């Protein structure tokens, strides 16, 4: 009999833990695996395709058009949208980013945003994509959100614009649940010059938004989601 | 080591490392070149 | 491995950041591909991110009870809870439920922790030291009818003897008759008009009985069951949208009627930050 | 002079233009392919008639209005009737196959709207009415017709709620499938090739769809002023590398 | 002492674990091995005999009878036997297949389907033996049955043909314990011309069905059978 | 037609053996084209030599 | 490694791995090929 000495722990349960065990199907043969497109092997992998962000919260319920931005014809200076940057809450909570990264507790890298523009192809307009890092305000007017990072969009035949937000921060992590002092920012847009169409052409053209990681990206501390519960146990 | 005859009763994989996004965001059939015109 | 190349000035005919989302890709637009960037590292693995890691904890499946009482005069021993059995499936809890519907196809084996803990609701001169028995029911072999039944003989069934207050472990292979589990099934077993619908036909992975070894004591004890799941050897293939609302049913999409909107409305402007 | 917006697809006798496409997306950049001896388990040698059912198909047109909620198709239910492949479809126990699908949809420069085309493999549809009810065969088997997502409830069908894929999940997070986009101001065609996807070799094609086909509007129809309100849509579906196994009798199925 | 932490699982008694233990009888020598004829290694190795199917289930009691398939004189078109191909249940239950199938969840491979004329040396026949996979329904005439898979059996002298019910089937498994999606098909048996006897004979001739599985044969997750039970224990 | 207008047809050939098609569905059951109007004007159907017997009656 | 000095107390063999169903499927005096008339 080889001596030995039990630790604190023994007979623990931690969920965590990766250890070896018995089979309870010994010799058992499982089926022979076959090719099958789409294997993912990280959920990294899949937070870089982008969705679409329902921007347009405005609504009474959930609708196609809370992901439709709109644009109002001949307006000057005007902001089109605002939204701060908790990537686990607000406008995103609800999106495959979102979603994913509320699996997690930190995260970090550069975030991918995008906006795809629906009007007519004899419309045309500018606009201006602005990323405030935070220690300030989210911008008031087009002056103010253009002193930090920022993209002049022109509308024409290519029809996305990919604005990044890079990653701007002191500490190299921020938490995916809303945190003040790891807060990522704000995100606002701005008619540069003003949307313009065409004759015989009335009302509004919507924006689509988009977003999705960068190889950037970093995610860590796995947790459970706020996004889904259950009172009872769900039954046949 | 391995203390049992099946493979089910190993511990875990260990990371794959593969990691190709690809198939997911590009699965275009005419390949695109960042900075060329998504549309010529 | 960097996270960020240096990246100065530029006035170009190249526009990276212009694209054509209808293609139906996401061009992996970089942020030194629309400012000046400085060289930084990664320092990053994406470990913890690994389907592998995703799945590979235990989550707790499913909760039973069975009890220890005189099953003198007990004509329905199922009913009675002398003994309990679990039509086994990964769906009746959401929270492993929704990780596992991030994806279409999945291939695992299986590690199970199973606790059971007593309970005496009402006098008791002691706490009674029961032995619980799991057994594992494939479709085909005969259902335990009464908590000792030729049943429990398991002379072919797998099961497990374990104290209750204790746990019990044990893995199980990649059972699955086709490739991998479907996480997600739009069919049906056979071209009927009335016939079920989803992977309901699909996931029939028999059950699993529990009952307690011990005969009965003056009193009465309550055991309740917990079954734990945990993947290991993990491959996932297909991601879709993860579920947004509620659950209603075992193995259906099938979402309550007059549900709450998912998505937070804005105490203000689309503007309001 | 090769462009991203033009382009043909040439299956069997018939051939497809596009002046304005958006190139086109291949499902998880695989192309559809036979089923190869390694991963094969039925003994049956398969039959391939190629051309005669690797083919382009063209659907009834659907009719987009300025209420238009989307339009849902199954595959290869949408095609059960076309020809010689809907045939082998019934006479055979097994089947396997890939698609090309294309959906037009032309307007002009002042016209605006944008649909969001896409493939979900394992479309597994909720019932309405909740709880564990079930969703009738023939509901989930609309044929060519396709199942119109502004169309009311109906007792044993389907829920019908855009915003929430018929599933229980959110629209905007379909992007996550293979998809494409026809946005008039650029496109007016989409196409996505399909390969076949499953957990298994080959299978019976009658009493599963293996994916299902989904035009959805995202922006809205707008024409321009005094205008008929309306755009028709078009959706010609191509079966590729069509398998079929286990000839016999011929499945007489719901309805 | 070397140190040690216990796991979860410790104490438990799982019957399907291959552990070491201890030998109550030490130094014991047990009897020196004689050669006994008729060693078996695997089951798969005797579910390749085959043995009689109670084709005609039929009687109100077990019986040879069960055993005998009647066959008709100057019958055209006719169905001589029909029945599904659940080996795990019906007919097949209390074949040598049927029985060992039982012990095990899941099966695969090819089916070896007899039939044995005993008419007499005079009289002749041609039958055809179909079998029906998945999808469709049990053929109701010859016709329907003969679009599938089918042999056309002329008796002779060569008194048995073996029909083989070759594997046909999407997922690569199926459960013995009668399960729809996991159906394998039906099999059925029709007059290809018609029973001849010869003068000074009378009455019927009678068939004898075999079944057995095919070096193609696969079987796994063992487990109870439906096919033994008992109220109380024997004693001696 | 104007350049600011569009559309889409389908030229389709019937081999011998049926009758000339009634509708779409039928036509597109055979030998075809989609032809998109646009930039290049003029859309090119072969229509490809399919008989048994070798050579036709110009009568 | 084994922790015991008798043989019994090892634990399962592992797979046979012969296999030969000749014996009871073929026990016949005269060879049977298959294709070949049984009776002759
Ligand atoms: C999806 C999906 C995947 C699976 C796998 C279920 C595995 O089924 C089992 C379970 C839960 C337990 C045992 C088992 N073997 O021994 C015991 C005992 F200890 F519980 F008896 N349980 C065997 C199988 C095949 O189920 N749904």
């Amino acid at each position: 009999g080889l001596p030995t000495t039990t630790l604190p722990g023994s007979g623990q349960f931690l969920t965590t833990d990766d250890r070896q065990s018995p089979s309870a199907l010994p010799n058992y043969e499982p089926t022979p695996r076959i090719h099958i497109p789409g294997k993912v092997h990280n959920l990294l992998e899949i937070i870089q395709v982008d969705t679409l962000i329902p921007m347009n919260n405005t609504h009474t319920k959930d609708e196609v058009n809370s992901y439709l931005i709109p644009l109002n014809a001949n307006r000057q200076n005007e902001q089109v949208f605002g939204t701060n940057l908790f990537i686990g809450d607000g406008v995103f909570k609800t999106t495959l980013l979102g979603e994913i990264v509320q699996y997690y507790t930190h995260w970090s890298g550069s975030l991918r945003f995008s906006l795809m523009y629906t009007g007519p192809a004899l419309s045309s307009a500018k606009l201006i994509l602005a990323y405030t890092p935070p220690g300030a305000r989210g911008p008031q007017d087009r002056r103010e959100a253009m002193l930090g990072t920022h993209v002049v969009w022109d509308i024409g035949l290519q029809s996305t614009i990919v604005m990044t937000i890079p990653w701007t921060s002191g500490v190299q992590f921020r938490y995916t649940d809303p945190d003040t002092y790891t807060s990522a920012g704000f995100l606002s847009c701005w008619y540069q010059t003003s949307l313009i169409l065409p004759p015989e052409t009335t009302g509004q053209v919507y924006l689509l938004s988009f977003i999705s990681a960068c190889p950037d990206f970093k995610l860590r501390l796995m947790k459970d989601t706020q996004t889904i519960s259950q009172t009872v146990a769900l039954t046949e | 080591i391995n203390y049992y005859k099946d493979a089910a009763s190993t511990s875990s994989a260990g990371q794959s490392l593969s990691m190709d996004p690809s198939k997911f965001t590009e699965p275009v059939k005419d390949l695109m070149l960042k900075g060329a015109p998504a549309l010529n | 491995t960097v996270a960020s190349i240096s990246s100065g000035p530029k006035h170009t005919q190249k526009v990276p950041i212009l694209t054509a989302n209808e293609t139906g890709a996401t061009m992996p637009v970089l942020p030194s591909d629309s400012i000046e960037t400085r060289t930084t590292y990664m320092h990053f693995n994406g470990s913890e991110t690994d389907v592998e890691c995703f799945l590979g904890r235990a989550a707790c499946v499913h909760v039973t009870e069975i009890q220890n009482k005189d099953a003198t005069g007990i004509d329905n021993h199922r009913e009675a809870k002398l003994f309990n059995d679990w039509k086994i499936n990964l769906s009746s809890l959401v929270q492993l439920r929704k990780k596992l519907e991030l994806f279409t196809y999945v291939r695992f084996d299986s590690e199970y922790t199973i606790l059971a803990t007593a309970s005496q609701p009402d006098s008791a001169n002691y706490s009674s030291n029961l032995v619980v028995q799991a057994m594992y029911v494939p479709p085909g072999a005969p259902n335990p009818k009464e908590w000792d039944d030729y049943t429990w003989q398991s002379a072919s069934n797998p099961s497990v003897f374990f104290k209750v207050g204790d746990t019990s472990r044990f893995s199980v292979p990649y059972v699955g008759l086709a490739s991998a589990y479907n996480c997600f099934y739009d069919g049906y077993s056979h071209d009927d008009a009335e016939t079920q619908y989803g992977i309901t036909v699909l996931n029939h992975m028999g059950s699993m009985a529990f009952r307690i070894v011990n005969e009965h004591d003056e009193h009465k004890t309550l055991v309740k069951i917990r079954v734990y799941h945990r993947a290991k050897h993990v491959e996932a293939w297909i991601p879709r949208a993860p579920r947004a609302l509620p659950y209603t049913s075992i193995g259906r999409t099938n979402y309550p009627k007059n549900t709450e909107p998912v998505i937070k409305k804005r105490k203000g402007d689309i503007k309001s930050y | 002079g090769y462009s991203d917006r033009v382009q043909q697809i040439t299956l069997g006798n018939s051939t497809i233009t596009t002046q304005e496409a958006a190139n086109a997306v291949v499902c998880y950049a695989e192309w559809p392919e036979y089923l190869p001896d390694v991963d094969a388990s039925d003994v049956n040698k398969t039959s391939k008639p190629d051309t005669s059912v690797c083919r382009f198909y063209t659907l009834d047109s659907k009719t987009w209005t300025t209420g238009s909620k989307g339009w849902c198709w199954k595959l290869p239910d949408a095609l059960k009737d076309m020809g010689v492949f809907g045939q082998n479809m019934f006479f055979h126990s097994l089947g396997r196959s890939g698609y090309t699908v294309h959906v037009q949809c032309n307007a002009t420069k002042f016209h605006s709207g944008c649909l969001l085309v896409v493939v979900i493999p394992e479309h597994q549809l909720a019932s309405h009415e909740g709880g564990n009810v079930s969703v009738k065969y023939t509901f989930t088997h609309p044929g060519e017709r396709g199942i119109d997502l502004s169309s009311a409830n109906e007792v044993g069908g389907p829920v019908k709620d855009v915003l929430y894929n018929m599933n229980g999940t959110l629209l905007g997070n379909l992007l996550i499938f293979p998809h494409q986009f026809i946005n008039l101001r650029t496109n007016n065609t989409a196409t996505i090739v399909i390969p076949y996807i499953n957990s298994v070799p080959i299978d019976s094609m009658t009493r599963h769809n293996n994916v299902s086909l989904m035009v959805i509007p995202i922006a809205p129809l707008t024409v321009p002023t005094g205008a008929t309100p309306s755009l028709p849509i078009t959706v010609t579906i191509a079966p590729m590398c069509t398998e079929f196994s286990g000839i016999r009798s011929k499945s007489i199925v719901p309805q």
